[PDB]
């Protein structure tokens, strides 16, 4: 992640993160409401920052500083530029409401009143039908990405070298390689629970709840499309085995 | 220190994303209770053994039955929840979640904790589950069902007040060490 975004987004809260005399004049409600945005635009930052230590630091240190047999480094990070380019834009366009929404002379107090429309565009049309695509490929290569690392770190000296160096640092504690690839596979599932509490809090403007109603059942609907569509791939697997599932 | 997993499993209402949150900042949030939990790396030591414990949650995966066991590769321990303020929650472990569990994570131990304990003496609590000829789940019951389902143990635990979380998760840890 960049700075500012780190610093922007540091508080435990919304109600921590703007200025006092700024909460004060807001309702309980609203409040309520901008804390669980907050959360929302917290953990996307977060997600895209994984999806970074994936391709920068793991997938490209692999192919800068290891020899390994190609195809091998593709196995281990499925669909992750992809992944990238769907979360970073996502991430632009949340972190761009929030921009417009400051108020003149503040780098940090602002209310979030129209967040449905964002999310109605992002679960819907073609960024949704990339979303399906990109992640029942990538929740299907999930197992066969665990089995390949564990392989490689067991076996190879240089591999395992290169892991302990870069997964040594305090602020890769909960990120090694297994970690991220479920830290991806959960974040889309983590949507619902964040959009069904945001709009428990925006009754009060019936377009927004209308909104964020459309929203949920969008996205609701790629996660049934997208566990339907998936099928664990494993190395050496016969066809035999396929057909018989 | 090696390296142990935890994942904790049961129905949307169980409190399983809060009893994470508790442990992981050691309080119950005063300003913001987050709605979901990422993961988390806790260092325990436990009877004088050094663990780091990678903690992961399954909220938001109960519908999703080819996205959910993608949470149980190389589990070392798993905490299997229900609600004390919910019979309900109770009646889901031995047929829904015991029968997945043990398919995807064969000889993981398998604690049972009964959440939100401080429920069971809460008379707003007591009065809604009376229109449905209910109680809070008693101790014997939770027993009885970690007994029957092959549980390596019983616990109880308060996400709100604390009470029995730091306990649940130091026997998780020697439950991953065995
Ligand atoms: C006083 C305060 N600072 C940050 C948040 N709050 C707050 C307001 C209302 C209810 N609870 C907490
Ligand atoms: C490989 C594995 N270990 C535990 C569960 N799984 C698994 C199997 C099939 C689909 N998803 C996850
Ligand atoms: C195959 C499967 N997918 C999700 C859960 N299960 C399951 C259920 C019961 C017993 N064994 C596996």
């Amino acid at each position: 992640s960049m700075e500012m975004d780190e610093k922007d987004f540091a508080a435990d809260s919304w109600s921590l993160a703007v200025d006092s005399s700024f909460l004060q004049q807001h309702k309980k409600e609203v409040m309520k409401q901008q804390d669980v945005i907050y959360e929302l635009i917290q953990t996307e930052l977060h997600h895209v920052r994984t999806l970074k230590i994936m391709t920068r630091l793991f997938r490209t240190g692999m192919l800068e500083e290891l020899h390994l047999e190609p195809g091998v480094v593709q196995g281990l990070f499925p669909c992750v530029d992809e992944l990238s380019d769907i979360h970073t834009r996502f991430l632009s366009q949340l972190l761009e409401r929030r921009r417009q929404a400051l108020c003149p002379g503040s780098t940090r107090n602002f209310v979030i009143h129209r967040l449905g429309d964002l999310l109605i565009s992002q679960f819907s049309g073609p960024s949704a039908e990339q979303m399906c695509k990109t992640y029942s490929e990538f929740c299907s290569r999930h197992s066969k990405a665990l089995k390949l690392y564990k392989e490689l770190y067991a076996r190879d000296k240089r591999f395992q070298q290169f892991i302990r160096k870069v997964t040594r640092p305090a602020v890769l504690k909960r990120h090694g390689v297994q970690e991220c690839i479920l830290l991806v596979t959960q974040r889309i599932t983590k949507y619902p629970l964040l959009i069904s509490r945001i709009l428990q809090h925006s009754h009060g403007i019936e377009e927004e709840r209308q909104d964020l109603t459309t929203a949920l059942g969008l996205v609701k609907e790629l996660l049934s499309n997208v566990d339907e569509g998936i099928y664990q791939l494993e190395k050496g697997a016969r066809l035999q085995e396929i057909y018989n599932r | 220190a090696i390296r142990k997993k935890l994942v904790i499993v049961g129905d949307g209402a169980c409190g399983k994303t809060c009893l994470l949150i508790v442990f992981s900042k050691d309080q119950f949030p005063e300003v913001y209770v987050p709605t979901v939990f990422e993961n988390y790396v806790a260092d325990i030591e436990v009877d004088g053994k050094q663990v780091e414990l990678a903690l992961w949650d399954t909220a938001g995966q109960e519908d999703y039955d080819r996205l959910r066991p993608l949470s149980y590769p190389d589990t070392d321990v798993i905490l299997m929840c229900f609600s004390i303020d919910s019979p309900d929650s109770l009646e889901n472990i031995p047929e829904k979640w015991t029968p997945e569990v043990k398919h995807f994570c064969p000889n993981v131990p398998i604690i049972l904790v009964g959440n939100k304990k401080d429920l069971r003496n809460d008379e707003h609590t007591r009065r809604e589950l009376a229109k449905m000829k209910q109680e809070p789940v008693k101790p014997e019951e939770g027993r009885d069902m970690a007994n029957r389902i092959g549980a390596f143990g019983y616990m109880e635990c308060s996400a709100k007040t604390k009470d029995g979380v730091r306990e649940v998760f130091e026997m998780a840890t020697r439950a991953a060490l065995q």
